[PDB]
């Protein structure tokens, strides 16, 4: 079953995010193709560290010589070679003489980082978020027609809920030092103060 | 000096302690009397 | 000394208060001989005895205070209010049959973390190694 | 049992059960104290006691090694300091022993007919199979050498 | 455990006063955590019932009376109090 | 102005520092600390050498405590839960108390009643009756991993802590948890009963050791001169005082007063896993990289440096040194060691002050620690 | 994956003892080993 | 966004409650503390930022940023007075980390209030620090100007770091300004301490050395050959 | 120290115990401003520097580039 040009980029971009140890997951993408053999094809020939490169001379001297020491266990030899084994076998017998929509799912799914849960909250986040700006435009809306509804506080989920406009919540006052801190304080109140008026009427 | 017999050298006893010399009942503080 | 052996020429404390120096220096580097006496037993059997009974009534309250009836086994009224009055204290007989702590409930508390004291931190003066 | 209840139902559930630890605990717990030793070692032996992202980093360092001894793959970082790879690598030994111990436990009470759990069974297959495979394995490797 | 803070208003002018202490019998009106109840009556033959509402350390913070809630040297309420002040 | 005082003294000239230079008091310079320091001279202690090695633990030896009584065994606990007896004498096996579900982080013998107290990485407490070598007792309410125990000299009370930050105090009898002690920051590494107060003192994670007033539930005193975990201490069996570790930073420290007596020649030895004191003023000091030192206590000399050695199969870093006790006479040090084998040290009775001296007394004004 | 952390801290046993105990008979707490064994000396 | 203050309290409520809700199920992250304090800094709310920082602080005392941020924060607004507080219990908590002093220094500095300057250096350098404190105090006086200062530093920081590259620096700064008196006095007290302390040993053979022969090398500059070429003799005498 | 250059009493309240200070409000001001601008200067900068299959993805990415 020949593997295509579309097929390997799509393993290669695989592997880029899951690793080689999660071939099921490689093999949910390509739809012809199973997890045995993926691993196959990544291990015999897509693997970036595996050495295609012409035999030197010493090389073919080295095979030629282990293949006598060896003698078809070519794997082991392969292994010593450092090359791939059906590389080994070939070149010992020459010494001796549509598509495009997987493609899109691959891109789609490869280029999701999300996962199905957050989406789902940010789903979540995105429709509080329009039922606040419909209150709070609703409001605006009755405002403008003069009358004046207060806004809701949101309900408690428990009993000793905390509600943290009221109070500061754990107040931990700076402790008292040497310097008088009095004419600076009360600056400060005027300076709040001032800004509540301000966004009251300005907004 | 130091041997594959002996690496912690002659000086030196080394045990290699698999079993219980006593059985699990004996005390190790034996109940006083008086 | 060694300079008249040569001949003549013919040509505000409130910063950091609570840091001393005193405290950085060892002890007894200067005197290694310094004892650090142990107590006597004068000092260790007054102090056993002190933490002996307190701990005994922290035991008290614990059995007394429990639900097992059985605690009680295990266990081992007069005040001055503003100078003038006398005060009979007494401890009416509860309903055994109603809860012993009417107000106790399991409730949780956030504790305020307050101190007027602070404490100094008192130390000493390749990357890609690490 | 009749005045815990009422009790709960007057005064409410206390607000700190501990948890003991009991055999469906054990693992988490064994990890999380072990998780945190090494924490302690590495932390105090860093000289410039960086602190606040440098520990999710060098705890992901021990599960790969973790990973790696269980795949039989060689653990070998490059640029890893050699005193926090001596580290990593102890605490690994150490787990390894453990695992190894639970596993010949494990095995001995399955072939003797005592009470195991179902799932258990099948841990200690997974287990025996990662130990067989790996000793024949260093048998292979001997024999090459 | 600190003792009762009762305002000699609230206790009255009899030479005697007879008190019950209930440890843990109450929930303070101001913090909801639980304190020893003390409850009294001004004579034995009175007929309204007089109890400690707030804990001591609750009166202590705000310098009250535990039985009626005003200042425990001015008698006069909080709100009036800090006006003044 | 110090130049015209040199002159005038100059003239009259027709120790030196203490005339010309004028601090209020006089140690406030450093050259009368080094001088005064430079003057005395350390007590010779005999070196240590390896005596016997015990292998029959699975995993590492995490734990000793010795016979407080009679001196006659030693038990040692593991990250194989398992805790061993030994015969001090022979080194052989007496039995095997099996009663934890993870690593058994201390053991402690009681003086005074004839109970072994155990602690748990399971989060326990456990009580043995060596008068049957059975649990007779348990103590519960540790919300995490329990690191340590000290039993009280004189009170039935002992005192447990681990990675709740907390210490809590139980009636051996009721097993009650009468007093918790908050206020460390991290987990506690150890925990120390003394007889007088401060009756407990406790190191930590937070880089203190914190001294205990256990009726007020208060410290007498927070020590806060370790930069790291404080990971080690010992109490000195014959003064009053105690010894504690960091990294590279053993001191002392007078618990009368919470004053610091004695910074140790502790530089470049690594993580402190472990300190003993021995009677005849030796501390010694066992490394996470497994050199093991000793020191004179008064002086702070660290008069020898000696290198464990691992059992032939184990890793380079299982040559750690975790836990140490010296026996009852002080003649013997036992090291538990991650390669899972026991120690017995025992000090050279060939030697004499001019046949082997040690290492010099030098000490360098560079590291200002002294 | 965001609900499945490690331990950063551990919780710290200074909160449990800010309130009261509730109660509850534990089976484990009940009496037993009443008596205190002593040494010879 | 916002109209009115309702919808102020609105936005702060949500704000806050996602704060505090990370916070407390997350404590241990100090710079979510840090922007949470910056977002009331932002709703000009100082007492909830102050109380934000504290909490902070007691959640971690040791995180320098922190401080620095609540320091930075109250000079902002400018209150001077809490920030001088706050900067003196920073150095009275942490008192060998550089950063806190000099960021109590630079601010008094900034404020030409002179004599706390002189007194924070005065305080810092009574703690025995490392050189670059004196250093900056000796920087400090001569960019005053206050000459006999200096002096009184160079006399103090000797007895704290008696090697010899700090009497050179006596020396060279005694020399620049061209008091030669001053300068012959310097190098014949750091003589005279070499040799009266010779027994503890604390210079190496070469420091000594690199002394002796600077002071004959500036005597025979000051034009006193006879001088120098005795001082290498009684040098040679003392030390063979 | 260097910006600083190129731009160019006391007592104790009996009644709290506590000092004041007397000094000016054109350094006070001064000072805040000079925080001010150079906490946006450095915002500022570190935002150049950030213009220049995710965000943190390729953040990971030039940390593995900077590890190299
Ligand atoms: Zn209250
Ligand atoms: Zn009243």
């Amino acid at each position: 079953g020949v593997w295509t040009n579309v097929e390997d980029q799509i393993l290669k971009a695989a592997v880029q995010k899951y690793g080689t140890h999660q071939w099921s997951k490689v093999a949910s993408l390509l739809q012809k193709k199973t997890a045995r053999q993926s691993e196959l094809r990544w291990n015999e020939y897509l693997n970036p560290k595996l050495n295609f490169t012409e035999f030197s001379k010493e090389e073919d001297a080295q095979l030629l010589d282990l293949a006598r020491e060896l003698p078809n266990q070519w794997r082991t030899i392969a292994d010593m070679m450092a090359r791939p084994a059906q590389v080994c076998v070939e070149r010992y017998n020459r010494l001796l003489e549509e598509e495009k929509e997987m493609l899109a799912e691959a891109r789609a799914r490869l280029l999701n980082t999300q996962g199905k849960k957050a989406t789902r909250k940010i789903r979540e986040r995105m429709l509080e978020e329009s039922k606040r700006i419909a209150e709070l435009q609703k409001r605006r809306e009755l405002k403008q027609a003069g009358i004046n509804v207060a806004i809701k506080k949101p309900k408690k989920k428990y009993g000793t809920d905390i509600d943290y406009n009221e109070d500061i919540v754990y107040e931990q006052a700076p402790m008292p030092g040497i310097y008088d801190t009095s004419t600076e304080d009360r600056q400060i109140k005027k300076k709040f103060e001032q800004f509540e008026r301000k966004v009251n009427r300005k907004g | 000096g130091i041997s594959l017999e002996h690496p912690y050298g002659k000086e030196v006893e080394v045990l290699m302690e698999t079993k219980n010399t006593q059985s699990p009942q004996t005390p190790l503080v034996e109940p006083v009397t008086e | 000394m060694f300079s008249n052996r040569l001949p003549p020429p013919k040509h505000t404390d409130q910063i950091a208060k609570n840091v001393k120096l005193d405290d950085f220096i060892p002890k007894r580097q200067s005197n290694f001989e310094l004892s650090v006496p142990l107590p006597t037993k004068a000092e260790i059997q007054e102090c056993t005895a002190r933490t002996k009974s307190y701990i005994q009534r922290l035991v008290n309250a614990k059995l007394a205070n429990s639900n097992n009836r059985a605690s009680s086994r295990y266990v081992t009224a007069n005040l001055l209010l503003n100078n003038s009055h006398h005060i009979e204290v007494v401890s009416k007989q509860m309903d055994p049959l109603l809860p012993r702590f009417v107000g106790k409930k399991a409730r949780k508390v956030v504790a305020p973390t307050e101190n007027d004291e602070v404490v100094p931190v008192l130390h000493m003066d390749d990357p890609n190694e690490w | 049992y009749i005045g815990n209840l009422i009790t709960r139902q007057f005064e409410g559930r206390s607000n700190e059960i501990v948890k003991t630890t009991t055999k469906q605990r054990l693992d988490a717990y064994y990890d999380l104290e072990l998780r945190n030793s090494v924490m302690d070692d590495i932390l105090e032996m860093m000289p410039e006691s960086i602190r606040q992202k440098k520990a999710r980093t060098i705890l992901q360092h021990l599960s790969e090694a973790w990973r790696c001894w269980k795949a039989n793959i060689p653990w070998d970082v490059p640029g890893m300091p050699a005193p926090i790879k001596k580290i990593i690598e102890r605490y690994i030994k150490s787990k390894a022993d453990a695992w190894v111990s639970a596993a010949h436990y494990n095995r001995e009470r399955i072939k003797r007919g005592a009470h195991v759990e179902k799932t258990m069974v099948k841990k200690n297959l997974g287990r025996l199979t990662r130990l067989w495979i790996k000793n024949e394995q260093e048998r292979q490797r001997q024999i090459q050498k | 455990e600190p003792p009762p803070n009762i305002c000699e208003q609230c206790l009255g002018d009899e030479a005697n006063i007879r008190m019950t202490k209930i440890p843990q019998g109450s929930e303070c009106k101001i913090c909801t955590l639980p304190f020893t109840l003390y409850h009294f009556k001004t004579s034995k033959r009175s007929n309204n019932i007089i109890k400690t509402l707030i804990c001591v350390r609750c009166a202590t913070q705000r310098n009250i009376c535990q039985c009626c809630m005003l200042d425990s040297r001015w008698h006069i309420p909080i709100q009036l109090r800090d006006h003044l002040i | 102005s110090l130049l015209m005082r040199y002159d005038t003294y100059r003239k009259e000239s027709s120790a030196f520092v203490n005339k010309i230079f004028q601090p209020e008091v006089a140690e406030e310079l450093i050259v009368n600390r080094y001088e005064k320091l430079l003057s005395q001279r350390p007590e010779w202690h005999a070196p240590w050498k390896l005596s016997r090695v015990i292998n029959g633990h699975l995993g590492w030896v995490r734990c000793v405590a010795i016979d407080p009584v009679d001196n006659e065994w030693f038990i040692t606990g593991s990250n194989d839960t398992t805790m061993k007896v030994w015969d001090l004498a022979t080194g052989k096996l007496k039995t095997t108390l099996a009663g934890h579900v993870m690593t058994v982080r201390d053991v402690a013998v009681s003086d005074r009643h004839p109970y072994l107290f155990s602690v748990s990485e399971d989060k326990t407490v456990k009580c043995w009756d060596l008068e049957k070598n059975q649990i007779i007792r348990d103590y519960y309410g540790h919300l995490s991993g329990v690191r340590t125990v000290s039993i009280h000299p004189t009170l039935d009370l002992i005192a447990t802590a681990g990675r709740d930050s907390v210490i809590k105090l139980w009636d051996m009898r009721t097993r009650i948890p009468v007093i918790t002690l908050v206020g460390h920051k991290g987990p506690i590494n150890q925990v120390q009963c003394t007889p007088v107060d401060p009756q407990v003192v406790s190191s930590s994670t937070d880089a203190t050791v914190r001294l205990w007033d256990v009726v007020a539930g208060k410290t007498m005193k927070v020590l806060t001169h370790h930069k790291r975990s404080v990971r080690a201490t010992a109490l000195h069996p014959k003064e009053f005082s105690v010894a504690s570790a960091c990294t590279d930073d053993i001191r002392s420290w007078g618990l009368a007063e919470g004053s610091l007596l004695t910074n140790f020649e502790s530089e470049k030895t690594g993580i402190i896993n472990t300190l003993s004191i021995n009677q005849d003023d030796v501390l010694f000091a066992g490394g996470d990289n497994g050199v093991l030192s000793f020191y004179d206590y008064k002086s702070g000399h660290k008069y020898q440096s000696l290198a464990t050695r691992e059992m032939v199969g184990s890793l380079e870093g299982e040559r750690s040194v975790l836990c140490s006790t010296f026996d009852k006479t002080g003649l013997r040090l036992i090291t538990g060691e991650a390669d899972k084998s026991i120690k017995i040290w025992k000090q050279d009775e060939t030697a004499t002050k001019e046949s082997e001296p040690g290492l010099a007394w030098n000490p360098n004004l560079s590291a200002k620690r002294f | 994956t965001t609900s499945h952390r490690p331990q950063l801290e551990a919780r710290s046993g200074a909160k449990a003892a800010a309130y009261t105990p509730t109660g509850i008979e534990h089976a484990r707490l009940l009496p037993g080993h009443t008596t205190l064994k002593y040494r010879k000396f | 966004d916002i109209l009115d203050l309702e919808e102020l309290r609105e936005y702060q409520r949500r704000k806050r409650t996602e704060y505090e809700g990370y916070l407390k199920r997350n404590r241990l992250d100090m710079g979510q503390w840090i922007r949470y304090a910056q977002f009331e800094i932002e709703q000009h709310d100082m007492r909830r930022a102050r109380s934000i920082f504290e909490r902070a602080l007691l959640v971690d005392s040791s995180f320098i940023p922190l401080w620095i941020r609540y320091i930075d924060a109250e000079l902002k607004v400018k209150c001077i007075n809490h920030a001088r507080n706050l900067m003196n219990r920073a150095i009275s908590t942490l008192p060998r980390v550089d950063k806190l002093w000099y960021k109590y220094l630079i601010v008094e500095e900034s404020l030409n209030n002179v004599e706390i300057v002189r007194s924070l250096y005065t305080k810092w350098c009574s703690l025995e620090p490392g050189v670059n404190a004196w250093n900056s105090f000796v920087d400090f006086e001569i960019r005053q100007k206050n000459w006999n200062g200096v002096r009184e530093i160079y006399s103090k920081y000797v007895m704290a770091h008696p090697q010899m590259q700090t009497w050179l620096k006596w020396v060279r700064f005694e020399n620049r300004h061209g008091n030669t008196e001053f300068t012959r006095s310097v190098y014949s007290l750091a003589i005279d301490t070499v040799a009266n302390l010779q027994n503890l040993q604390i210079w190496s053979d070469m420091e000594v050395a690199k002394l002796v022969n600077s002071f004959a090398h500036w005597e025979a500059a000051q034009q006193e050959y006879e001088r120098s070429s005795a001082l290498y003799q009684i040098a040679i005498e003392k030390w063979p | 120290l260097r910006n600083l250059a190129t731009q160019t009493k006391v007592q104790k309240d009996t009644k709290t115990g506590k000092i004041t200070i007397a000094d000016d409000d054109k350094l006070v001001n001064k000072l805040a401003v000079s925080l001010q601008s150079e906490s946006k200067k450095r915002y500022e900068a570190r935002k150049r520097q950030m213009q220049n299959i995710n965000d943190k993805n390729k953040q990971f990415n030039e940390k593995l580039s900077r590890e190299s």
